[PDB]
């Protein structure tokens, strides 16, 4: 039949009070209700992925989905909270979280939030990379956008972005923050999928900022639109910002690579006074107890552009890099045993590789210091391996603990051309060789292959190449 | 100050009388930046509604003041602390009379500290980065003419330049001029500058603040 066989599947949600047995136990009537509300969703989702049902729904007469859009625009907050994760799941967009404020809820579908397998267990590098870096094709079709730009088009032409304002100004908070995610996630596709023609006109919303700026109406509408336009700048200024690098190991191989393209085709002094004060500040040599140390101080300390340790000789400053290294070295127990989730773990990270750096800014006064860190590291990742016979199994530690971080010292290290003689000089290339053939543990297989640097040929690509042709067959999966 | 937002129904007349017997200079003001204040720690969000109507009347406190040392201006500031984030449609004709007020060389001192520490603290709820190049300017030509208001206007661009990124960047060098000429030395600048500059990651740089001050308020 025409309009009465295929468009029933939509009652649960056109029809305020549906029943659909004659005859049903008089107890469950509200779990009767959100099953319904399910399979409805459910098939309403599934004949908007055929032809035979876009067609159908979308005919140009009485069809079923303008009555979809219609009791959209009746303030009903049951059916209307239930069509927007309809709306939210044809599109495939994220759902945000259930709140009243739009500034947890936009933080909810950030596109570069932490997910569950970007762990180091599940998929360490691999792939949270797939998820933020872009894929290589700009010029191949994407089938998707076809099909979502014709459902978007489809949409948009029974009017549903006025509907989508009717929500956001007349309804409750947590439906208007969820609306003004979906219309900014629609304007957003429009601008990207859509032709020129079709998305030109979208972005005035005259619906809205008519009503933003009508001083006629009650000012709480007047209100409430204009925050929702504000709303609107700040998703498209999050959507033009980009996903961010949420690990440590890829944001320095990003910050390589883009230093590298930066490099390959082409500020302050503080001589003595300021370095002494910022020296003093820090609270280093007041007292050597840790946690307590100012690192922010520390941090530009380290990274102010002339201090070396090569031009200004001041004892001050040897017991501040002194009291760092002791602190920094995994022998001494003091930074290897923090755990992670701690309050301030990236930050300690940082900090070890911005001075593991400045330790090797000082190509002739650097030696003593960054020579005996980089040889207790060897010593410490010796004895985890399983290269002595004392226990050979310390992965409880390195998984748990930020002494698994002592990888990204040596990625942050072998960058440098000077670099890799140092970490030539100690015995590191030759324990990594080694450690690439063990079976027991496959973490530090991960650890080793995203942390080093390939940009020149040497020692860095004979062991990927050891790790790609004989190695355990996840690890060799991972490489 | 009894009924915290059950106020609503009759807040309307209110502004109405308000509007009416705020005289420009009397002893009246007085005590209506205090209602004002009781106002909007009652309303608590909803201010917004009731603020464009008192807009006015602050912006005539703000240049036709005839106060002994400028202190119904320093109360009106500390009455304009408390908004937060109510001020966040109305800060376009709102923030120019108090950036006019401490790089004016004429205002009583006191009253231009309480301008830039009011600006210093409106940056905890609001969001300051389009309001940048209003700002920036004012506040290099208050450093090189008052050598007193040195710390508070630190402090201050400290806290703007917090919220802005690499945005603030290209500001660098026309502020360094400042700064080496009379030998200006600040160590929050200093490390705000020295991360800007030079990396510390890539997601702390270019962030929303509000989406800080949210993340950090849990
Ligand atoms: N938690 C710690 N952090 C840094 N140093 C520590 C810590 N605990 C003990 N120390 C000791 O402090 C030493 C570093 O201090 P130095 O660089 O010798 O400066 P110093 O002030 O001469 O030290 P002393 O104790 O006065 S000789 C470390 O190598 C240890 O001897």
């Amino acid at each position: 039949r025409a309009d009465v066989e295929l468009e029933r599947i939509l009652a649960p949600y056109t029809d305020f009070h549906y029943r659909h047995s004659p005859d049903t136990a008089e107890g469950q009537l509200k779990e009767d209700r959100e099953a319904r509300f399910l399979a409805s969703k459910m098939g309403i989702i599934a004949t908007f992925r055929s032809w035979a049902g876009i067609i159908n729904l979308c005919k140009p007469g009485n069809s079923g989905i303008q009555s979809l859009i219609g009791v959209l625009c009746i303030p009903n907050m049951e059916i209307r909270r239930g069509l927007l994760e309809v709306l939210y799941d044809i599109f495939r967009l994220p759902l945000p979280v259930v709140t009243e404020e739009f500034i947890e809820a936009l933080l909810s579908v950030d596109p570069g939030r932490f997910q569950d397998s970007w762990r180091l267990s599940d998929g360490f590098v691999a792939a949270e990379a797939k998820t933020i870096l872009p894929h290589r094709a700009r010029s191949r079709p994407d089938l998707m956008d076809n099909y979502l730009a014709l459902i978007l088009s489809a949409f948009i032409r029974n009017g549903l972005l006025e509907g989508l304002v009717e929500v956001i100004t007349n309804s409750d908070d947590h439906i208007s923050v969820r609306a003004t995610i979906l219309l900014g996630e629609l304007l957003h596709m429009a601008n990207t999928i859509l032709p020129h023609s079709h998305s030109h006109h979208l972005h005035c919303l005259p619906t809205l900022m008519n009503m933003a700026a009508s001083f006629d109406i009650p000012k709480e509408k007047r209100l409430r639109a204009s925050a929702a336009l504000n709303c609107l700048k700040r998703f498209h200024e999050m959507k033009k910002r980009g996903p961010k690098p949420y690990s440590l190991h890829l944001d320095h191989i990003i910050q390589k690579a883009i230093a590298t393209h930066q490099k390959r085709d082409q500020i302050l002094k503080d001589t003595e006074e300021a370095l002494l004060i910022n020296l003093r500040d820090s609270q280093v040599l007041q007292h050597k107890e840790n946690l307590e140390w100012n690192w922010n101080l520390i941090g530009t300390i380290l990274k102010w552009p002339n201090v070396n340790l090569r031009n200004y000789k001041d004892e001050q400053l040897h017991r501040f890099v002194r009291r760092l290294l002791y602190f920094y070295k995994p022998s001494s127990k003091l930074y290897a045993n923090l755990d992670l989730d701690f309050a301030k773990a990236k930050q300690l990270t940082v900090v070890g590789c911005q001075f593991t750096e400045f330790l090797l800014e000082s190509e002739e006064d650097g030696q003593g210091y960054l020579e005996d860190l980089v040889k207790d590291i060897v010593q410490w990742l010796n004895a985890s391996s399983g290269m002595k016979p004392e226990r050979s199994l310390q992965n409880n530690g390195l998984l748990t603990t930020l002494s698994q971080h002592y990888f990204l010292f040596i990625g942050t290290l072998s960058c440098h051309p000077h670099g890799v003689k140092m970490l030539e000089k100690c015995s590191v290339f030759q324990c990594l060789l080694n450690l690439c053939s063990l079976k027991n543990q496959d973490h530090l297989l991960k650890l080793t292959v995203s942390s080093l640097d390939y940009s020149r040929d040497g020692l860095a690509r004979v062991i990927l190449s050891k790790i790609l042709t004989a190695a355990t067959d996840a690890c060799r999966l991972y490489a | 100050s009894f009924v915290k937002s059950h106020i609503r129904p009759y807040m309307d007349e209110i502004v109405t009388l308000m509007r009416e017997f705020w005289v420009m200079n009397t002893s009246i003001q007085s005590t209506i930046i205090l209602l004002i204040e009781q106002i909007v720690v009652a309303l608590g969000g909803e201010f917004k509604l009731y603020l464009p109507q008192l807009i006015p009347h602050m912006l005539r406190v703000f240049m036709h003041d005839n106060s002994p040392g400028r202190i119904v201006s320093i109360k009106l500031l500390a009455a304009i602390q408390l908004f937060g984030a109510n001020l966040d449609d109305y800060l376009h004709l709102l923030l120019p009379p108090i950036v006019k007020l401490f790089d004016a060389p004429e205002a009583p001192l006191p009253s231009r500290k309480a301008a830039l520490e009011t600006v210093d603290r409106l940056t905890e709820s609001l969001d300051f980065t389009d309001y940048a190049s209003r700002i920036i300017h004012p506040i290099v030509r208050t450093l090189d003419q008052s050598p007193e208001l040195r710390s508070t206007a630190m402090d201050t661009l400290s806290s703007l330049v917090f919220q802005l990124g690499k945005k603030y960047q290209i500001f660098i060098p026309m502020v360094n001029k400042v700064l080496v000429r009379h030998r200006i030395n600040h160590q929050r600048y200093d490390v705000l500058i020295c991360r800007i500059v030079k990396g510390y990651t890539l997601a702390d740089e270019e962030e929303d603040p509000l989406i800080y001050q949210h993340r950090m308020l849990r």
